[PDB]
RNA sequence: AGGACCGAACCGACUAAUGUCGAAAAAUUAGCGGAUGACUUGUGGCUGGGGGUGAAAGGCCAAUCAAACCGGGAGAUAGCU
RNA sequence: ACACAGGUGGUCAGGUAGAGAAUACCAAGGCGCUUGAGAGAACUCGGGUGAAGGAACUAGGCAAAAUGGUGCCGUAACUUC
RNA sequence: AAUUCCUUGUCGGGUAAGUUCCGACCUGCACGAAUGGCGUAAUGAUGGCCAGGCUGUCUCCACCCGAGACUCAGUGAAAU
RNA sequence: CGAUGUCGGCUCAUCACAUCCUGGGGCUGAAGUAGGUCCCAAGGGUAUGGCUGUUCGCCAUUUAAAGUGGUACGCGAGCUGGGUUUAGAACGUCGUGAGACAGUUCGGUCCCUAUCUGCCGUGGGCGCUGGAGAACUGAGGGGGGCUGCUCCUAGUACGAGAGGACCGGAGUGGACGCAUCACUGGUGUUCGGGUUGUCAUGCCAAUGGCACUGCCCGGUAGCUAAAUGCGGAAGAGAUAAGUGCUGAAAGCAUCUAAGCACGAAACUUGCCCCGAGAUGAGUUCUCCCUGACCCUUUAAGGGUCCUGAAGGAACGUUGAAGACGACGACGUUGAUAGGCCGGGUGUGUAAGCGCAGCGAUGCGUUGAGCUAACCGGUACUAAUGAACCGUGAGGCUUAACCU
């Protein structure tokens, strides 16, 4: 089915009776609210583009906000949009609570990771680093060999080198719902979800089974 | 100048 | 390390097109003073958002 | 990579960063407002500003902390005798930033940081 | 984390006093044993008149480590020192017939059911 | 975060004593050996208190037949059955690590008695 | 007492790193050797080019050495480029 | 060749600690080394710390780590004693 | 063997594993007696090998402190 | 030959397939297990050590396996320098000798600030035909794809016994990858404490500087691995080798000629990421601007005045964003940062005072004091009114509909 839009509400642990610990990462979902359908007839595919949140009536611009009033929803922070699963319906306008994922076993988060910013060959591809000591020269995180030779005469498409880590989408599959708390607005999930503390995750239901 | 320094050797192509 | 060859006065000014600099948008005109200053910043007389600050 | 964390480096080393806002924390509660380079300023709030809030009480304990953080009786004195006192109902924000041009010899942003009472 | 040239201490009284680990059984390019893990170890040192001599090659499992156990909850169990007990080469079936300091759950198997008895504690 | 700490708390269980670094404590844990629920007990020093709600942990260091062996419990942890201090240990530091390098007489934490 | 020992000055230069269009045409930093002697150093002097001097490496003889440098024979000669 | 991390003989040489002209902190005295201001990527340099392991590194324990003082006890083979 | 080609000779020791090392053998390609032979205490910034300790040398890197690198202002090269 | 750096190692690879493992199959002197041989198959994977400068090889112990080759037997403007290749020295040997040795032995400077191509990232411009804010589609591209063991089936099939399955399920690992910081830890020169030497604050007391953060002991946040969650798939399509069904040519036979099936980690998908400069510049939603004159070759023309929208940019406070740009959040109608308040955390019972003691010191006040980056609040300070850019209804042709 479609998914939810949630925050990253950090991470904490949940004690179970017979003794475990799970790490579970807390997704603040509100409440999901439609601002627009989307059809085969007019857009080409099924897909329900939803908002949350709330934005500031000095922050939303009046495109956004005529968008927001055509919807008859109020202004969140930013709009996702979910493509549908040909066995499901929705109206503009209405809300998808937290309580979607009541019977859902396992789900899959994307978020944006953490930046790293400017990354070297050793952080960012797990490159092995040179010498420390035996004459080494300059060398001990540089990348190495980057080409062969004459014979390609250039660098590969490709190639692993440094530069911007993180701050890019990632989707972590498979993590098992802890708990849906709807009152509280909230998901558990267990492990680690992409992001820091406070980012947008989508939620959605695990697409391997 | 007045003072040009030796080249540094060649790789011993030996 | 080195060219192999000279670049060209083409390849010189293509380089140099983005080292233009940018003039400050406008001006600020002090409330009181009236003075011209950059936003946020005192005016050469010491006034800043209409009230003397500095007195230099 | 820096996430999270406070503090202005200042192309020092600990000890010099930590004498110079020694330094500037008492030339600033001498003179009551000085010229300094804006990020030095905007890190000197993080320093004379809990000075302030130490002085609003005076007690021994209180007069030895701020000298073992100014090295200075005189700096000394004049918190906890005029500046706590002045400062008796500010809740924070006792110093304000005015950017003011760049310096001529390196072009370095600068910017007057003085005591919200020195309107005389 | 136990790999190889780590020396360990002996838990049973099969006469071998220390031995390295010259081998983390169990798949390619494995790095480290935890406790209840099967490594190939020579006799470093060994008493004089014992049930296995110095310079012998033969297995033995890891019963505690310095780096320690996580528990479900999150609890460790961390040792002094890392100690293994020795087993035969073939059938693991340990060698000696006491077993000294304590062990871990963790060792609570079939084939260390003998350890888990001959253990004074867990 | 507000919604962490209400998550916590009503995990948080309220029966956790008052202990100090340097303390003799019992701490009697649950074990499983498959069917049955034993309760067993691990007395020794506290040598290191980490404070952090429900994710507070305490070492405790036993001195067991021969080896010495280190426990790290979560305090808040329902495999942690009860926590009873047995001595009061007059130490001056928060963290006992110290310790690890003593046996016997150089190990002895005097008594509180405060 | 000692071509004794440990170790500063001092005299060196074993290792490593840096530097290698250098701060430096030989260094710096950290260690290292000798450190009352066949020691080290100042001032002055003497030995000179097939000559000197050399606890000897063809080492050194003014950043030049299997024959210094300067000037001359000299526009040597160059079946080579 | 430089307002150059080099070289350059002699004399004077205080305090506390120290065996000391080592070393640390100071005195007298003299300086902050003639580009600064920010930021706080990779990588390089110079350092600090490091779970478990402990030479598995490597040509080689290179480098690093380690040892390190005084007094007393005690000290093997071998020896030209 | 600073000498031995075959050759990593053989046997012994050391290692889980030793083309190195140490001991011995002798089949010395091609040792040998002042162009000295053999030994040798002490000595050596000498060559080789082993052990304890010690460790970021390494498994396998992580973080931190500074100087650069990066941006701004000023000055302003070079090989090619 | 007016120089194309030469072994091995390291780092980083990339391709082939003559395939080492895993996958599919035929034959077997294939009972099973396990093999042999051949065919298909390159998706992924494909040891650590001792010795030696080694390539190679020997050995030890693993592994599902420890592939074979190409790439200047890849890779020194990436590293090393043990070997080979200078100058010293010695041995054996050769030579009268100087010297020589695919003989050995000890020692012996490894430069380059990247212009171009390339590659990894990240921007600016213009375009995309009125402008603008969003959300998309998806051409196309990239990533990923490994595998062990145990148990059930079942001790069943098979087999005289020994031994011992296929097929199909379940669990748990190794290596690799992604994310994260809840836990366990590392770090934590920005927090607290102990302590040595010395100097200073007049002195005592208390503090501060310096000594590598002087040396240490802990430790917040952040970052992080050794910590922890997750992943490789299933499925689908079309196939390879192979196996067929029906079936003539060729009355039979025949997998093939017509026709119809099955068939693998290969291929196309499915999973993840990028992605409309996809100039073939796409789609959807929303927002904004509907004022006049002059002149000329009355041109998709130029000029003047009035008008400046949506939005943007700039500026400021900044960020779990970041080299710089960029990106995100705020700018008083405000929690953006700092301060402040409360808490937490860490350290660990401050100072002063009093008491005991000859004193060092202990005790009480007191789990005190202090406490970074954390959490929750709070306009005290700083985020200024403005100004700036961006316009004024958007070409032609044709077609289809209301006039
Ligand atoms: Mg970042
Ligand atoms: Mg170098
Ligand atoms: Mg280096
Ligand atoms: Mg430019
Ligand atoms: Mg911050
Ligand atoms: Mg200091
Ligand atoms: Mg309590
Ligand atoms: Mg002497
Ligand atoms: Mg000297
Ligand atoms: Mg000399
Ligand atoms: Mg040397
Ligand atoms: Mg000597
Ligand atoms: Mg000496
Ligand atoms: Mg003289
Ligand atoms: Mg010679
Ligand atoms: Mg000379
Ligand atoms: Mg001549
Ligand atoms: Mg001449
Ligand atoms: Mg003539
Ligand atoms: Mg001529
Ligand atoms: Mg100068
Ligand atoms: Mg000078
Ligand atoms: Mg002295
Ligand atoms: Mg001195
Ligand atoms: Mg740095
Ligand atoms: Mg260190
Ligand atoms: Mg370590
Ligand atoms: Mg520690
Ligand atoms: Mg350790
Ligand atoms: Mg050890
Ligand atoms: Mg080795
Ligand atoms: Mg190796
Ligand atoms: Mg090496
Ligand atoms: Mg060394
Ligand atoms: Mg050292
Ligand atoms: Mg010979
Ligand atoms: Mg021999
Ligand atoms: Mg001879
Ligand atoms: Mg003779
Ligand atoms: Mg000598
Ligand atoms: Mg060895
Ligand atoms: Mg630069
Ligand atoms: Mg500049
Ligand atoms: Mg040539
Ligand atoms: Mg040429
Ligand atoms: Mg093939
Ligand atoms: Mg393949
Ligand atoms: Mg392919
Ligand atoms: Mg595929
Ligand atoms: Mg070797
Ligand atoms: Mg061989
Ligand atoms: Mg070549
Ligand atoms: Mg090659
Ligand atoms: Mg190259
Ligand atoms: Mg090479
Ligand atoms: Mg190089
Ligand atoms: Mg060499
Ligand atoms: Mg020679
Ligand atoms: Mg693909
Ligand atoms: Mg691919
Ligand atoms: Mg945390
Ligand atoms: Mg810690
Ligand atoms: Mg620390
Ligand atoms: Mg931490
Ligand atoms: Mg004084
Ligand atoms: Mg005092
Ligand atoms: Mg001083
Ligand atoms: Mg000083
Ligand atoms: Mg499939
Ligand atoms: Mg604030
Ligand atoms: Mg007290
Ligand atoms: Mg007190
Ligand atoms: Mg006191
Ligand atoms: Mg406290
Ligand atoms: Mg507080
Ligand atoms: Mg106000």
């Amino acid at each position: 089915m479609i998914g939810l839009v949630g925050k990253k509400v950090g991470m904490t642990r949940i004690f179970t009776e017979d003794g475990v610990s799970i790490p579970v990462t807390v997704i603040e979902v509100e409440a999901n609210r439609v601002t627009q359908v989307k059809d085969l007839a007019n857009d080409g595919y099924r897909a329900i583009q939803v908002t949350t949140g709330a934005k500031k009536a000095n922050r939303v611009t009046k495109p956004e906000a005529g968008h927001f009033a055509k919807a008859g929803v109020e202004a969140g922070r930013g709009l996702w949009e979910f493509r549908l699963a040909e066995g499901e319906e929705f109206t503009v306008g209405q809300s998808i609570s937290v309580e979607l994922f009541a019977d859902v076993k396992k789900v899959d988060v994307t978020g944006t990771s953490k930046g790293k910013g400017f990354a070297g060959t050793v952080k960012r591809w797990n490159f092995r680093t040179q010498d420390a000591t035996h004459g080494n020269s300059l060398s001990h995180r540089v990348p190495g060999s980057i080409g062969q030779n004459q014979t390609p005469g250039k660098v590969f498409k490709g190639k692993k080198m440094a530069g911007q880590m993180g701050n890019e989408r990632v989707t972590v599959q498979s993590l098992d719902v802890v708990r849906v708390d709807a009152e509280r607005n909230l998901l558990l999930v267990k492990g680690a979800v992409p992001g820091a503390t406070g980012s947008d995750l989508i939620v959605k239901p695990a697409v391997k089974a | 100048p007045v003072y040009i320094p030796r080249p540094r050797p060649p790789h011993p192509r030996l | 390390a080195v060219q192999q060859n000279k670049p060209t006065r083409s390849k010189r000014g293509m380089r140099r097109s983005h080292d233009a600099l940018t003039a400050v948008t406008s001006l600020s005109v002090d409330k009181t003073s009236g003075e011209k200053h950059l936003r946020h910043h005192i005016t050469a007389d010491g006034y800043y958002r209409g009230r003397k600050v500095i007195a230099k | 990579m820096r996430h999270r964390k406070s503090g202005r480096q200042l192309n020092r080393n600990s000890s010099h960063r930590q004498a110079m806002f020694r330094n500037m924390a008492g030339s600033l509660v001498r003179h009551e407002i000085i010229k300094t380079t804006l990020p030095k300023a905007k890190e000197l709030r993080r320093v004379v500003e809990p000075l302030i809030t130490l002085a609003k009480t005076d007690s021994v304990a209180n007069r030895r902390l701020a000298f073992a953080r100014t090295r200075d009786n005189e700096i000394v004195a004049k918190l906890f005798n005029e500046l706590g006192p002045r400062f008796a109902s500010r809740a924070g924000g006792y110093t304000r930033i005015l950017k003011c041009g760049f310096r001529a010899g390196d072009n370095a942003p600068m910017a007057y940081i003085e005591l919200v009472d020195r309107s005389e | 984390m136990i790999q190889e040239q780590t020396m360990l201490n002996v838990a049973d009284n099969s006469g071998a006093r220390r031995v390295m680990c010259i081998k983390v059984l169990g798949g390619s390019h494995r790095r480290y044993a935890g406790v209840g893990d099967i490594i190939k170890i020579t006799i470093k040192e060994a008493i004089p008149r014992g049930k296995v001599k110095k310079g012998d090659v033969l297995k033995a499992v890891v019963v505690r480590t310095k780096k320690g156990v996580r528990r479900p909850d999150g609890s460790v169990i961390r040792f002094d020192g890392n100690a293994c007990v020795l087993l035969n080469n073939n059938s693991e079936q340990p060698i000696g017939t006491r077993i000294f300091g304590p062990v871990t759950r963790e060792l609570r198997s079939e084939k260390f059911m003998k350890i888990i008895s001959l253990a004074p504690e867990v | 975060s507000n919604i962490i700490k209400q998550l916590e708390q009503e995990q948080m269980k309220q029966d956790v004593p008052s202990f100090r670094p340097g303390d003799t404590v019992e701490v009697k844990v649950w074990v499983v050996e498959g069917s049955k629920k034993r309760l067993q007990a691990f007395e020794g020093v506290v040598i290191a208190i980490r404070n952090r709600g429900l994710h507070s942990a305490f070492t405790v260091r036993k001195i067991s037949n021969g080896e010495g062996v280190e426990r790290v419990f979560q305090t808040h942890s329902p495999v942690v059955d009860s926590i009873s201090v047995k001595r009061r240990g007059a130490v001056r530091k928060a963290k006992l690590y110290y310790l690890r390098e003593r046996t016997g007489k150089a190990a002895r934490i005097k008594e509180r008695l405060n």
